[PDB]
């Protein structure tokens, strides 16, 4: 689960 | 340490509080523990997790602002000028409420 991109 | 944003965050249901506070801690800790890694200093406003699990939650974006994030057009950015101290302060306040 990417939180940034 | 009497944060309006953290107090508002705590007014959410237990479930939503946990979900949102967890994300907030991660955003803080990634910066605190990797201060030279620029990738943790910008959060895309349209990122699925951020836009669906954090931004809609009362108090949560304001916690980022109190940490020192600034809102740009497409991202929230933790700017060069922002102190780790203020970032740490909010992280500590949220963590107490998660342990509480």
């Amino acid at each position: 689960d990417d939180l940034y991109g | 340490s009497a944060s309006p944003a953290v107090a508002e965050l705590c007014q959410n249901t237990p479930e939503t509080f946990l979900e949102a506070s967890k994300l907030l801690l991660t955003y803080a800790d990634n910066i605190l523990r990797n201060p030279s890694d620029e990738k943790y200093r910008s959060i895309r406003i349209g990122n699925t997790a951020f836009s669906t699990r954090l931004l809609p939650v009362r108090g949560a974006v304001e916690c980022l602002f109190e940490m020192g994030f600034e809102e740009g057009e497409t991202h929230l950015i933790f700017p060069k000028k922002a102190s780790v101290e203020q970032l740490q302060k909010i992280r500590d306040l949220i963590a107490i409420e998660r342990s509480s």
